[PDB]
RNA sequence: UUGUUUUCACUUUCUCCCCGCACUAAUGUGGGGAAAACUGGCUUUAUUUCUUCAAUUAUUUUUUUUGCUGAGGA
RNA sequence: UUGGAUAAGGUGCCUAAAUAUUCGCUCAUGAGAUCCCAUAAAAGGUGUUGGUUCAUAUGAACUAGCCCUGAAAAUGGAUGGCGCUAAAGCGGA
């Protein structure tokens, strides 16, 4: 397993509930799917959203469940459409983006990298709503529509990435970027 | 409630979590020092033996480092006495370093302070 | 970033095309032309047997994709120029002082006199592969012809810009030499 | 452990069904708000 | 609806600038990461920069996601399906003997030779030195005779 | 021909160092064919000889050696830290040392 | 790094990356000789780099320009100055490192008959995207006032012809030696032959 | 006022047919239709050394090569 | 004092440590580059990159990332310098 390749985003299913009081003997419990670095961060996000959406804070609440959701087929490529709400330097905007990969966590990592690179939106400014796998016929973004042709092939124009051992300083003759 | 409220106003300068039995045992065995002497004249000594533990805590029937481990891991009846008897642990810097002492563990950016919950165990292991 | 995007250009009848490392040579009955396209990321496939050339870009962003049609137009311009010389018909317009044009050096180095009555010779050379002469039908016309459209149009522009008027109302003093029509022979 | 696997699939299936139902309800609400 | 005889020679002599595409079944060699120096087969493409490689259980590379920049595509390619799995990939590789034909090209022979050359013990290093010395003697005598 | 080698060659870089601060208890050494931490870890217990000439004789000989030992790797590119019996002089920076095969 | 000297063919290298690698080598104590410095490339357009050099030229001690920054127009001297700027030249060790470097335009008498090395980490082909502008150091130097570019070009073409003749002779010699080796491989003992074949010799 | 149930739409082809019928990036291709079921998925029986038995956590036990240190003298 | 491991901050060279890995953005004929900190605005752009809402893959209107204009000072000059554009810049991991 390549730790240099893996990210640290995981999906957590979290169930919480306000502590029962004399007013209501059994409050309605709430459940959420949260992408975070770890379960502690996921629970912090859960309580943040509890306080923001309901009037329920961690001090007057309790955690009924928190478990990591693992991808059923972590080696099957599928397309994900993710709704998103983030605030910029001058306003708040909701946008819908698309990715394709093997895990919802990986798609979310792609989303965070893209938002940082394209809109300079830090993770503290991003709220993830409604990430869901979508069918190939419902894909909307052309940069993914082009990935779903009948037979897909292209060259490998990338420059070679060698190991440190063979990344030697002095070369006998000029290497070729053509290679392939 | 009292200790948690005290911890709240010190939260940005600490990181804490749930120790688990293995890390409690490792902390007591390889970094456990004890206040041996007269009251207010304690003289920190590494455990190395159950004699001092028996001498000070034996009236609570806590003769033994395993008894201390139990009373610490499970917040047993003799917890204040064991904790006070135990000298404050002097930990090493983390083997692989921190992320950013400036920022919270719960911030989406890398950070360290706050409640790590069960994640304190790996940090203790690198620091011990 | 589109994965692949191509465009096809049909090769006319009487030309011979050689493309090696996007260095194209086009031969015809009106000369030969050469153009290097090594400044663009392009995969060129020349089909000699069934004519036509296909230029394909892999992983092209819109800024680079804009150059595919540019290359195709350059290639077809090469074809048309080598099959039938590009021709720029130019008119000498004047209000009071007729412009006296003289062609020397076997249809090169055209020298104009009497522009606004300046009695100073204004000479302009023709770019390589370009011949300038005077029309046999209309007296105030000049032919700038050749295989290379770039060279021919640049020669016409040089003639036009060597005779600009200064220090007068430009929209009143209209004398000059102007490209009237672009066609072929 | 087959029975545990059965209930174990069932709980996650119901959780994903709830997520999808919430998504569908929100989409329908947005469609209603559109007009 | 056919092409008679021109098709074979013209298509064979087409000589495309880019061969060795990123189709499923393309044989590549990993040149970076913990799996560097091992062969693998591209099974499908997830993004422009990411692919899935499954070195069938012959090579020792598990089915995994890898960035495309870590791969060096080789000439060989098998005709596997777009969605084929590890078992059928192994069956196809064994039937096609694609690995055997890779270990006959210049690169495959070079890799095998380098591996067994760096696996050499001190005694066989000396044996190589001794053989080279004898060969040098023979070369010298025949070269002197050539004068 | 004669004068067998049986040692790996290295170059004395500066001291163990930060910007504008030195720790001349460890010397940074670059070994000939090693360029990674993993390969540098191979030479860790090995003895190091800094053999240098001298203007005049000291025990009937014009040559003397400062002995040291590899201690651990330095960085990610195969540089190691060596501890010598006496601190090597900074005039020796860029000079050659022998990473011996023993122990 | 472990050679008596390293001869680097500077053609097609990026100036800053080349200078950084050379400076580190010199500080570590490796003597290097940089040849064909007129073919060094710099990222950015020729006009942009010419603007940078004009900014450099406008720079002088107005009290006495003799003491001012000496500007130096030869591409070899430009590379030398860049390396010096990447080096602690005001110390004794840094000055030794600086003096361990030799820069030439073209390939003079000893260095055209020895192996030239290349640093892949500074090659333009590997470090610049094909759609981004770059300039040639010799051309920039000529625009700035070097005016020895064409003479270096003709010396280079003469050296190319001489090297082509040498390479043809070397190829013939290598082919003859190869055929001799194959003919002699059948005269050694079979055990030695199998050893050589097994280990690819 | 939540559950429950139903419809179609989802796959590979180194398959076939028609149209462009060589038009492709292509040792093929674009559009329009069929085919089973290699591929992919599922259901049974035996095996896990052909192959896999992962990862994380909890709880335990070891191991390769090695740096520095030796206070004291009961 | 001897070892170890870190903080802040860094790892192209100066300068110990990544020309590391991985994903985007940017070409500047005055690019940009660490809190304090060593200035920049209103107003603009048919530069390019994503989004949003309307009109049968086209026309619009917005929106915000980087870039550009707005942007002039006196000894010669300063992201600290060199320099850097498949970054050694910007936002992440």
């Amino acid at each position: 397993i390549d730790n240099s390749l893996n990210t640290n985003i995981h999906q957590y299913h979290i169930v919480g509930r306000a502590i029962p009081t004399a007013k209501d003997k059994n409050p309605n419990v709430y459940r959420m799917c949260i992408f975070a670095k770890n379960d502690t961060n996921a629970k912090s996000r859960f309580w943040y959203f509890m306080k923001k959406i309901n009037k329920l804070k961690k001090s007057n609440g309790e955690l009924l469940a928190c478990e990591q959701i693992k991808e059923r087929f972590p080696l099957r490529v599928k397309n994900y459409g993710v709704l998103l709400r983030y605030d910029s330097r001058t306003g708040t905007h909701n946008m819908y983006k698309e990715f394709r990969d093997t895990t919802k966590e990986g798609a979310i990592a792609q989303l965070y990298s893209e938002m940082a690179g394209r809109h300079r939106a830090r993770a503290s400014s991003i709220n993830i709503i409604r990430i869901s796998e979508i069918s190939s016929s419902l894909v909307r973004r052309p940069h993914i529509k082009q990935l779903l042709k009948r037979r897909l092939r292209f060259p490998a124009l990338h420059l070679p990435t060698l190991q440190k051992e063979y990344r030697k300083k002095f070369a006998s003759k000029r290497p070729s970027t053509y290679r392939m | 409630k009292a200790t948690k409220e005290m911890l709240k106003i010190v939260e940005p300068y600490v990181t804490y979590g749930y120790p688990t039995l293995s890390t409690v045992r490792k902390l007591l065995y390889k970094r456990g020092y004890v206040r041996v002497g007269k009251v207010r004249r304690y003289a920190r000594k590494k455990i190395q033996d159950n004699a001092d533990i028996s001498k000070h805590l034996g009236k609570y029937n806590v003769h033994g480092i395993e008894d201390m481990v139990y009373q610490l891991y499970t917040c047993g009846p003799v917890f204040k006495k064991v904790n006070n008897f135990l000298w404050a642990f002097k930990l090493k810097p983390p083997r692989k370093g921190f992320k950013a002492k400036r920022h919270a563990f719960n911030e989406p950016r890398p950070g360290d302070w706050g409640n790590r919950e069960a994640h304190i165990n790996e940090l203790i292991n690198r620091m011990i | 970033k589109t994965i692949v995007s191509t465009q096809k250009v049909l090769i006319p009848e009487g030309v011979k095309v050689a493309i090696n490392a996007r260095k194209v040579t086009v031969s015809g009955k009106y000369g030969t032309l050469r153009r290097s396209f090594r400044h663009l990321p392009i995969d060129i496939r020349l089909n000699k047997l069934k004519k036509y050339i296909k230029v394909v870009m892999w992983f092209g962003v819109p800024d680079s994709l804009a150059c595919i049609r540019t290359v195709c137009t350059h290639l077809k311009n090469m074809f048309t120029g080598v099959t039938k010389k590009f021709l720029y018909k130019m008119r000498l317009v004047h209000a009071h002082f007729p412009i006296n044009s003289n062609i020397v050096d076997n249809n090169t180095r055209i020298e104009i006199r009497n522009y606004l009555g300046e009695k100073s010779v204004r000479f302009v050379k023709a770019l390589p592969g370009v011949v300038i002469e005077k029309s046999p039908n209309v007296k105030d016309e000049i032919y700038v012809s050749g295989a290379d459209i770039e060279n021919v149009s640049l020669t016409a522009a040089l003639i036009h810009q060597s005779v600009l008027c200064r220090n007068k109302d430009i929209r009143k003093f209209l004398d000059g030499i102007y490209v009237s029509e672009v066609t072929t022979v | 452990k087959q029975i545990q696997k059965k209930e174990l699939q069932k709980i996650n299936h119901d959780y994903y069904k709830g997520v999808a139902k919430a998504v569908k309800k929100k989409k329908k609400r947005e469609e209603k708000k559109a007009k | 609806v056919e092409l008679t005889e021109e098709e074979k020679l013209y298509i064979s002599k087409k000589n495309l600038l880019f061969k060795r595409f990123v189709e499923p079944g393309r044989l590549c060699l990993i040149e970076y990461g913990p799996y560097a120096g091992k062969l693998c087969f591209i099974v499908d493409i997830v993004t422009i920069t990411r692919v899935i490689v499954d070195g069938a259980f012959i090579t020792g590379v598990p089915r995994m996601v890898i960035p495309l920049k870590r791969l060096k595509l080789l000439k060989e390619r098998i005709k596997i399906n777009k969605n084929c799995k590890s078992g059928f990939l192994r069956k196809t590789v064994n039937s096609t003997k694609v690995l055997e034909e890779f270990n006959n090209s210049k690169l495959g022979k070079k890799m095998i030779i380098k591996k067994k050359r760096d696996e050499a013990t001190d005694f066989e290093r000396f044996q190589v030195y001794f053989a080279k010395r004898e060969l040098k003697k023979k070369m010298t005598t025949i070269k002197n005779k050539k004068n | 021909l004669q004068a067998v080698r049986l040692y790996e060659k290295g170059v004395i870089l500066g001291y163990k160092r930060s910007q504008r601060n030195q720790d001349p208890n460890f010397t940074l050494i670059s070994i000939k064919n090693v360029n990674t931490k993993k390969h540098a870890q191979f030479y860790v217990g090995k003895r190091v000889a800094y053999v240098y000439r001298t203007t005049k004789h000291h025990d009937g000989v014009k040559i003397k050696c400062i002995w040291g030992k590899v201690c651990r790797t330095h960085g990610n590119s195969g540089v190691i830290r060596a501890k010598f019996k006496t601190h090597i002089p900074p005039k020796a920076f860029g000079d050659r040392v022998r990473i011996l095969m023993y122990p | 790094m472990y050679k008596k000297e390293y001869v680097i063919d500077c053609k097609g290298h990026l100036l800053g990356r080349l200078a950084s690698l050379i400076a580190k080598e010199l500080l570590n104590g490796q003597r290097i000789v940089a040849v064909r410095c007129e073919d060094i490339n710099i990222s950015g357009s020729l006009y942009r780099n010419k603007l940078k050099y004009q900014e450099f030229l406008r720079l002088r001690t107005n009290t006495n320009p003799k003491k001012g920054p000496l500007h130096l127009r030869e591409p070899s001297k430009i590379l030398w100055r860049c390396v010096r700027g990447m080096l602690p030249h005001k110390t004794y060790k840094g000055q030794l490192a600086l003096k361990k470097l030799k820069v030439c335009v073209g390939m003079p008498y000893p260095y055209d008959k020895k192996k030239k090395y290349v640093l892949p980490s500074a090659l333009r082909a590997f470090r610049l995207k094909k759609h981004r502008r770059y300039c040639r150091l010799g051309t920039l130097s000529s625009r700035v006032g070097w005016n020895y570019d064409t003479l270096v070009k003709k010396n280079e073409v003469l050296r190319k012809q001489v090297s082509k003749a040498y390479y043809k002779k070397k190829v013939n010699n290598l082919n003859e030696k190869k055929e001799i080796k194959t003919e002699a491989l059948n005269l050694i003992n079979p055990e030695q032959r199998q050893v050589l074949e097994n280990f690819g010799y």
